[PDB]
């Protein structure tokens, strides 16, 4: 069967690993100790994509943790889902990432970086036919920016045919956790637009305004926010997992989006999300689906797409459905906003179809768009690592860990290209 | 008239399989368990010796997803467990994948069973071949299979029922590509191809039917009568007996012109039926309007080169022979000069069954009908148009050329299918 | 003879469809339901192959809110829901919408519905209209409609029953327009029209009726008797059969002077039909009587240049020629010096039926009377009036103009109206 | 289906809605949690008309509620119908327009004028067939006169070819509710002058002369008055909610009441109204209905209209009735009151007549007059304008918005233009 194996890196990815985890295991109706007391037959089906059976019917999650810290591995093992994972899996340094790129990339990390390698070979060789590997990290981090990217590019050389999702969480427009991000994104992304297949970029800033507007919760934390992240990162995978009339795996996603190799960079969305006031007075149906993930409002990067044009997109649904309503939508869609899509692609959307739904509800869709607008985002990027890089903010950290100054100028020539490169095909041919 | 062949590939094939041979079973009286619960369903079947009739089918997929279905749906004891063929990775929407990379390592096996199914046949009239136009392993692997198929079995039936691209609606963004590649692969191979549209029949089931919330489930249970009516001569006895290869002899004048379009007439709901005589003109007349035919071409925008009306049931061969008459006088109704008889007709005993919990009602009178029309290059050319708007920048070509194929293979494709459209112009003109 | 087909426009011409057709289901006696609980009702109803029958009709309208009733009256099941074709938007009482901007988009879906009816007959006498001579859908969708069916159906007679606008009583501001915007596009098309008047009607209900509080549905059943006597020699034997062609032969001296008015005897309520023999000649006399006339205008005004005394029931031809001898000696009755013969008499066996609920006695003789006489010039005149008096100072001409019409058209359209009335006058004198 | 989306803007327009929406819901049998619970099946036959059934059967009425300052708004939420409208109609800001048509206009309601749309385009795509739009409000308030004229202005814009009614509260001839009522009324005419297709004009003053008097209600509060404009209100929309011998929608009403574009002015009426003293001893008929309408003292304007001449009259019944005695009593109206119609319109009378009653009466009826009278209406507010605007009375609050002096006098003289039109017509051919 197709099989996928999830690396998890840093703060940010550890903690949105955790809580896709639960999201995953719920569905599969497997007990927290990892045992299976689902209802339907059809979850174990494909149960062999995500989990490895051991004996007893206690299923092992094959899931590579990496920490360079034990700090943040430590509350997972006390989570409510700590003991599911194996013990082994549970690769966790001692000196963490001053979050800094160097120290996860070259020193540190590169010392656990071997370590890692062994406990995914193992994985790969479990399974029976590997599809590709996924990595849920930071680029604002250290650890996750330094540490993912190491390990991309050496998985990458050792599983050049396989794919490699990527879902990383970017710095947000507005407000910033981290002071030097525009150093670690620069540098991150200079390994990531051309060592994996696609991206799923992701803003706390357009989490907060989901949570704030259309989800109207007064206090959102990270079990908020990461629920709404894993709830998409769900839905990616769901024709693997699950039977449907249209489906449509990892692959078929990747060559459906990505029109040019390094143009591999989207922006998800999820529907329906509505909140417990507005539940009731609302119907849920195809067309009301369709009109929220393509909504600027929805969309979980913080790029308004309307600035923009979309080169292709991806609306996978979820639970019973009817084809005729799915085609007709996207037919709307792609009628009435006529000028959001490049004309040299006729045809722009993508679709599939799941015939399980999520969780309780009785419908759902999943939003993939490889919109030109995200190069708004890498603009802002180049824009603060200029300013800070003009004279040498910070670079005294970076260049101690043994980087050279060189490669931080490679690395912003190599992101210029890429916005110049999104800026050429944002043009018509007529 | 002995069997007919009928392979299963891709998710499109395969969910029409299912529809089909659950209607293949119904009208024969087979269980779903296989038992036949009397002379004549030996075209598709073949008995195991033990009152157990087995599909003369091969299924194949790329991705187990599909045929896992089958495996543990209710006629999971029907197929014979090696036809059920099934890869590892699917080919991802990619023709390249399907023909060269993952499509060489599965080619081998289902040829093994092919030759297996064919030896037990004192006759075969040819190949039923279902897939989809666009898609990776529906418009590839069925690329190697006719080049396979045609070396072995050369001047043997081989027909084909293809999801043609709909003009408006898609479902893949790299469908031009797909599906003009699989076109060139199969133009010099393949005998003839009846090409059906999911836009088209999702019309149908809204204005004809009443139905508001179709599935595939409809349109593949729909699309399933079609071939039963082209194969009911095989499978039944009654005047004017139409047998497979006389398709290809009458609905092909030339050899590159071999895509008749569909049409299927009554289709009417239970509670619409009652207010409706349905008499052999009231059906023969629906089949040439355009609100009805399987393929969103409009045939009024040009001109027809054959016909078959595949009579079924209680039917009058005078009847017949006033109707067609009453079509041939139509001034609006065009028929190329070159081509003074247009007509093949065929009628048959066996009415049409009924597929408990359907969408169509019950008729003891239905008439099918397939036709070489031009209009059909109305549709080639949108194709052609969506190809070159894309590969003049490149849109998706590293993806095909990664997976063992040149690119001058797309310029050879595209020239291909230039001449095709430039065709269907010369035997449209008549001085 | 064969198939009349009833095209029903409008909310006026729906509204006496549903009279008209719940008439005709008595007479035969189909039931409310379709079902025929013998050789004569195929005029004006379809076998469905099944024992239920099928009225020939065509339901449209550019409001669902008068077809939506139907769908959900007692006659659901009677009528091919095909047929009950609906709009979206009313056409808002004017005629540019009816005609150009709403009409066009709901014409052609009426005219496929209109040639498969005429298909399935054998031999189609002509076309009945049901409209309301004021109005947006009854009056420029008719105009559509005509123009259409003239040229597909050349000569075929295409009857149409109109309610002109009352002298008087009006129910809408801009029917002056309207209704002789009409006037122009039907005068070439139309064969015959025959003209009643809500005003007039409300007078008999009063005097010869006895109800004091009349409505639509006894307007519409009463002047449903009108269409029932016009037809009953298509539905029934008798001696002086006249076919639906002898009307325009008859009626119809000249080309544009089409526009005959009915009348109708007897019509008393069932106490005061105790008290009265109701003879032919009693009957009789009473057709050519001002008090009786279902349009306002006074004949006694006029000369006549036609009739056609359509008797029903148990009538003696004897008895007919003295009334009509009777009548022709007459001083104060004139008919036109170049008309030597004016009448057209007309005998069938059937008598009328009594519908449940009705206002109307059971007569077990009745007769119905068309006459094309001049005093009708009195009630365009009226008509050309009350439209150069708004249309100077432009009354409401932006809403039509607005719709896709150009203002000159309201200029010929008074032009062509004006000749007409010219042509009366002609026709009215002789040395 | 016929399918219409009311706004009401401001305090008044809320607070009529409020009541109109209270008497809409009762005739269909919806409960107030929006559930439906009435006896015959004829009312859901239209619902479609203006509720948007959810899930549940609960019908959410589509209507957009806007105002800048959430009191009004407020108290609808806890009124007794407050739980049926959908919690994100409710489009209201924090600033409350002052009461001047500037702040209304230009600067508050300017950065409110995009959140409405949004609403009400989603209420617009919900429709299958939409025929018009609904604005309730006062001519003499700041948010309704600005707000108001901003949406008509900005919605005719996109949707030109639909219909759009305007139920507006006008200022009384005697007793003013603002001091600064001219500017605003005049300025707001002038732009529904050339936006809107048909307007109800009604004024606080009649409708008070009404319960004074035909009534004969000793405490009258606007749970009073409101009622008998939701009263009109319904009647006008009745065909298209239910069937009748003789219907007539919003188009057909604007199509024959209107005969020239700026002559759009209405001056609405109802019948019966009858104090419960009087309701014994008097007969409900037809006769007795058509004198009421007719007459001067039931007008909900305070404009006598025997001062003038009806260009159109429009009468919509309601109820069982008879279509001769209908035609007959108007035959009467239009021949006794000889004097009282311009002659160069033939016939004025555009009748309709509906099946279904209005709440527990028997037979009702609705009056519409296209009367020239209400030019004097139009004389007295320019008259007070000129008043005031003669000095810059207090024009500096209007001015300090944004807008210009050269404004009030394009209103002024745009306004002038209006009645001297009115009077053209007036006169006669001979
Ligand atoms: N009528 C009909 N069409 C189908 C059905 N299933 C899939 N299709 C069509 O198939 C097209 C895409 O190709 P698929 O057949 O789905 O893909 P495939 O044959 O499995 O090949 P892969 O790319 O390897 O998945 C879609 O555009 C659908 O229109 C079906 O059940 N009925
Ligand atoms: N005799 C009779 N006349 C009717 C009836 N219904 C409507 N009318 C007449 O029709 C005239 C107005 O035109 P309508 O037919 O009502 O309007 P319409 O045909 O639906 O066209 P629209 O303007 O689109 O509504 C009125 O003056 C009525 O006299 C009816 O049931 N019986
Ligand atoms: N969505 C989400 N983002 C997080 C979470 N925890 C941390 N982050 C992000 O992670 C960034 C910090 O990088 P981090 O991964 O903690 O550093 P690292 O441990 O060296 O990889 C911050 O900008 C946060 O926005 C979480 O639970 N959810
Ligand atoms: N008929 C009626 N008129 C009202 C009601 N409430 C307020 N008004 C009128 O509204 C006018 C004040 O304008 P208002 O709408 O409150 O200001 P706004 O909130 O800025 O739109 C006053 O002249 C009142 O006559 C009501 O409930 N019924
Ligand atoms: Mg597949
Ligand atoms: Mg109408």
């Amino acid at each position: 069967m197709r099989e996928i194996v999830h690396l998890q890196a840093g703060q940010c990815g550890n903690q949105i690993g955790a809580k896709f985890w639960e999201v995953i295991s719920d569905e599969h109706g497997i007990d927290p100790t990892g045992t299976y007391h689902g209802d339907s037959d059809l979850q174990l089906e494909r149960i062999n994509v995500y989990y490895n059976e051991a004996t007893g019917g206690k299923y092992v999650p094959r899931a590579v943790l990496v920490d360079l810290e034990p700090g943040t591995m430590d509350s997972v093992r006390s989570g409510p889902f700590g003991q599911i994972f194996r013990p082994d899996n549970f690769v966790f340094g001692q000196s963490g990432a001053g979050n800094n790129w160097a120290k996860g990339h070259y020193t540190e990390g590169a010392e656990l970086v071997d370590s890692v390698l062994d406990v995914v070979r193992k994985e790969a060789e479990s399974c029976d036919c590997l599809q590709g590997f996924q990595l849920t990290h930071s680029l604002g981090g250290g650890t996750g920016s330094g540490m993912g990217t190491l390990l991309i590019s050496k998985i990458r050389e050792e599983y050049p045919d396989r794919i490699m999702n990527t879902f990383s969480v970017v710095p947000s427009p507005k407000v910033s956790d981290t002071v030097v991000e525009p150093y670690n994104a620069t540098l991150s992304v200079h390994q990531l637009v051309e060592n994996t297949d696609e991206t799923y970029c992701i803003d706390n800033e357009a989490l907060y305004d989901i949570c704030f507007r259309t989800l109207k919760l007064t206090t959102p934390t990270y079990g908020d926010l990461n629920h709404l992240v894993s709830a998409t990162m769900s839905g990616v995978t769901t024709c693997l997992r699950f039977p449907g009339q249209l489906n449509a795996d990892l692959r078929k996603l990747a060559v459906n989006m990505v029109p040019f190799p390094r143009l591999h960079f989207f922006m998800p969305g999820f529907a329906p999300l509505t909140s417990r006031g507005s539940q009731q007075y609302r119907a849920l149906t195809v067309p009301e689906l369709t009109q929220q993930m393509f909504d600027a409002k929805n969309m979980m990067a913080a790029c308004d797409p309307r600035h923009g044009r979309y080169l292709t997109v991806a609306a996978v649904f979820r639970g019973r459905m009817s084809m005729k309503e799915v085609d007709e939508q996207m037919l709307n869609v792609q009628n009435k906003n006529s000028s959001y899509f490049v004309e040299w692609i006729p045809n722009n959307v993508k679709t599939a179809v799941c015939d399980i739904p999520p969780r309780g509800l009785k419908m759902s869709a999943t939003f993939i768009g490889n919109s030109t607008a995200i190069q708004e985002l890498f603009k802002r990027i180049s824009e603060q690592f200029t300013a800070m890089f003009r004279r040498k903010a910070f670079l005294h950290w970076y260049t101690g860990e043994g980087m050279d100054e060189m490669e931080f100028t490679e690395a912003e020539s190599n992101m210029n290209d890429l916005v110049s490169e999104y800026q050429q095909y944002q043009d018509a041919t007529a | 008239m002995r069997e007919c062949l009928s392979i299963h590939i891709g998710q499109a094939g395969v969910q029409m399989g299912n529809a089909c041979w659950e209607l293949y079973c119904l009208e024969h009286g087979i269980q779903r368990d296989g038992i036949v619960s009397d002379s004549s369903f030996g075209t598709f079947f073949s008995e195991t010796g033990s009152g157990k009739h087995v599909p003369r089918a091969v299924f194949v997929d790329l991705e187990q997803t599909v045929i896992g279905e089958v495996r543990t749906g209710p006629y999971r004891s029907l197929f014979h467990p090696e036809q059920l063929i099934t890869g590892k990775e699917d080919a991802a929407n990619n023709y390249a994948r399907g023909h060269y990379t993952i499509g060489k390592e599965i080619v081998d096996t289902v040829m093994d069973r092919v030759r297996k199914m064919a030896d037990q046949c004192s006759g075969l009239q040819g190949f039923l071949i279902f897939h989809s136009f666009g898609g990776g392993t529906g418009s590839g692997f069925t690329s190697l299979l006719m080049e396979r198929l045609s070396v072995d079995y050369g001047k043997k039936s081989k027909l084909e029922f293809s999801v043609y691209p709909a003009p408006q609606i898609s479902t893949a963004v790299v469908e031009p590509y797909n599906s003009i590649l699989t076109t060139h692969t199969t133009l010099e191979h393949s005998d003839c191809a009846f090409m059906v549209d999911n836009e088209a029949i999702y019309d149908i089931c809204n204005r004809n039917l009443d139905i508001e919330r179709p599935t595939y489930t409809n349109l593949n249970r729909l699309i399933g009568q079609i071939v039963s009516s082209i194969t009911a001569s095989l499978r039944f006895d009654g005047a004017l007996n139409v047998d497979l290869t006389e398709f290809q002899t009458n609905l092909v004048p030339y050899p590159r012109i071999h895509f008749p379009l569909v049409t299927y007439s009554p289709i009417i709901s239970a509670e619409k039926a009652y207010h409706e005589q349905l008499s052999v003109p009231e059906i023969t007349n629906a089949c040439f309007e355009y609100s009805n035919q399987m393929v969103k071409c409009d045939p009024r925008r040009g001109k027809y080169m054959a016909c078959c009306l595949l009579y079924r049931g209680d039917v009058v061969p005078k009847d017949v022979n006033a109707a067609i008459a009453a079509i041939k006088t139509r001034r609006t109704i065009q028929f190329v000069d070159w081509c003074p008889t247009g007509f093949k007709v065929g009628i048959n005993y066996q009415p049409p069954t009924v597929v408990p919990g359907g969408d169509l009602a019950k008729v003891q009178r239905a008439v099918c009908m397939l036709s070489n029309t031009t209009a059909i290059a109305e549709a080639w050319a949108r194709l052609d148009h969506k190809f070159d708007l894309m590969y003049s920048k490149r849109a998706f070509v590293h993806w095909y050329v990664g997976e063992g194929m040149e690119e001058g293979e797309f310029s050879e494709a595209r020239e291909d299918m230039a001449a095709l459209e430039k065709d269907y112009e010369e035997v449209g003109t008549e001085s």
